[PDB]
């Protein structure tokens, strides 16, 4: 499929969603530290044993 | 006599400005200057209290690295230009929050600071920043701390809301200590001198506040020589 | 070609200097830091000043 930017990412609280948007892109201003998300983004998978 | 010594005593204090004084402790024994003078110098230049710009809010602002239309400066250099400025903040208060509001065409300094009282701005011709058009304006709050030492931005514990500008934080008043022991006029004797402490600072802390404070520091960290113990 | 989009984000990181910094002059006299020294340690003249 055709991998989307968004804020949907699975395994991921509200902790690490605070500087982003509604379209999964982080604020400009915001001040980031190691390992926080700057663009969210999905790939999706195939079955998996 | 031989076993009982001469306490010095704070017999001058001269204010040559507003950040420079001159601070003489008489009488003082054979080698009794050079060792005070040097633990005072470390501990002043160490360990004295003052209060700091930590935290600004200028709106129409994201970040540091930007610009703001009518203002020459940009905002990392205003940031650089409020990490000098001389704040007195009354006692019992270890935060406090002054405003910054200017219009029009030239250099807002410290003397436009809108404050409670409770502060008061040493360096009111710290230039802060300049205002290049008749239709720029600015306005800032500014959050002032107490502290010691030097507390890096980075340093900080970890919400804080996009706008809130964190600056670097040098608490310590004094800027420069220096001392000299020379001969003392006492009674007879010429074994005695005299002990002057040259403090150049920003003129928040006093000279004499200073160096009890710094006396205090010494005489409790002694104690636990005085009172020698398996702990 | 299979690109859909692209989003790029730049990043300020304001470095100071440490120890493991490398410093010169303009005569070959280059070096590493080696510790940051408090200022009531370092060598002072007459006048107080380090």
């Amino acid at each position: 499929g055709a991998e989307e930017i968004t804020a949907d990412i699975p395994n991921v609280g509200e902790a690490a969603l605070s500087k982003l948007d509604e379209s999964g892109i982080v604020y400009i201003g915001a001040e980031v530290k190691g390992g926080d998300i700057l663009v969210g983004k999905v790939t999706p998978k195939g079955e998996t044993q | 006599s031989v076993t009982e010594f001469l306490k010095p005593r704070l017999v001058d204090i001269e204010q040559i400005s507003t950040t420079h004084a001159k601070v003489t402790l008489e009488p003082l024994e054979r080698g009794f200057g050079h060792t005070l003078g040097n633990a005072l110098r470390r501990i002043l230049l160490s360990s004295m209290p003052g209060c700091a710009v930590t935290e600004v809010e200028i709106e129409g602002v994201l970040h540091e690295y930007s610009t703001k239309e009518g203002v020459q400066e940009d905002i990392l250099e205003i940031l650089l230009n409020l990490k000098g400025l001389a704040v007195r903040v009354a006692e019992g208060k270890d935060e406090v929050f002054i405003t910054l509001n200017k219009s029009g065409s030239g250099p807002v300094v410290a003397g436009d600071i809108t404050h409670d009282g409770d502060v008061e701005i040493v360096n009111p011709e710290h230039v802060i920043c300049h205002l290049t058009s008749d239709n720029a304006a600015i306005a800032m709050r500014i959050k002032v701390e107490r502290g010691r030492g030097y507390v890096p931005a980075s340093a900080r514990i970890h919400e804080r809301p996009i706008g809130r500008l964190l600056v670097d934080a040098t608490f310590s008043p004094v800027d420069k200590i220096a001392y000299s022991v020379e001969a003392a006029r006492v009674e007879q004797r010429t074994d005695l001198d005299k002990l002057v402490i040259d403090m150049e600072t920003n003129g928040t802390l006093e000279p004499e506040e200073a160096i009890r404070r710094a006396a205090t520091i010494l005489a409790e960290q002694l104690d636990a020589f005085v009172d020698l113990r398996d702990v | 070609p299979g690109v859909l989009k692209i989003v790029k984000v730049y990043l300020a990181v304001k470095r100071r200097i440490q120890p493991g910094d490398k410093m010169a002059g303009r005569h070959g006299n280059k070096g590493v830091i080696s510790k940051i020294n408090p200022v009531e340690d370092m060598p002072y003249d007459e006048n107080g000043q380090p």
